[PDB]
């Protein structure tokens, strides 16, 4: 939080396994700007997605 | 009594607008600003119904 | 192993601390404008409160 969060820099990596949002539109990710962001960052096995 | 009956009917019709009706939210503007035109169809269909 | 970042976020429960590179505009009053305040897509005449 308390920063500028661009998602066009999130989009240009075309190596994502599953690039899908469940809250909002995935093309509207730069459009809608949030209040707080909670990133649950971890590394697990590829079939548990 | 007739005046209060008319007033209750109008105020219930007003209070129906904030009802979620099973959709994600009640206000159409956030649904337009957060979902695709092939993805907002179901929720806007819920609200219209 | 896959890097998994669960991009979770809370929406419309606080003043906005996370907004990307969306350029602010000039505040115009008393005109039937299609404004965009805090993310919401509102439209109307903006009088000073």
């Amino acid at each position: 939080s308390n920063c500028v969060a661009d998602y066009s820099v999130l989009y240009n990596s075309a190596s994502f396994s599953t690039f899908k949002c469940y809250g909002v539109s995935p093309t509207k990710l730069n459009d809608l700007c949030f209040t707080n962001v909670y990133a649950d960052s971890f590394v697990i096995r590829g079939d548990e997605v | 009594d007739v005046v209060n009956q008319n007033a209750q009917a109008l105020n219930t019709l007003v209070k129906q607008l904030s009802s979620n009706f099973g959709a994600i939210s009640s206000v159409l503007n956030d649904i337009l600003s957060r979902l695709d035109p092939p993805e907002a169809e179901v929720q806007i269909d819920r609200l219209i119904t | 192993p896959y890097r998994v970042v669960v991009l979770s976020f809370e929406l419309l429960h606080a003043p906005a601390t996370v907004c990307g590179p969306k350029k602010s505009t000039n505040l115009v009053k008393n005109k039937c404008v299609n404004f965009n305040f805090n993310g919401l897509t509102g439209t109307g005449v903006l009088t000073e409160s």
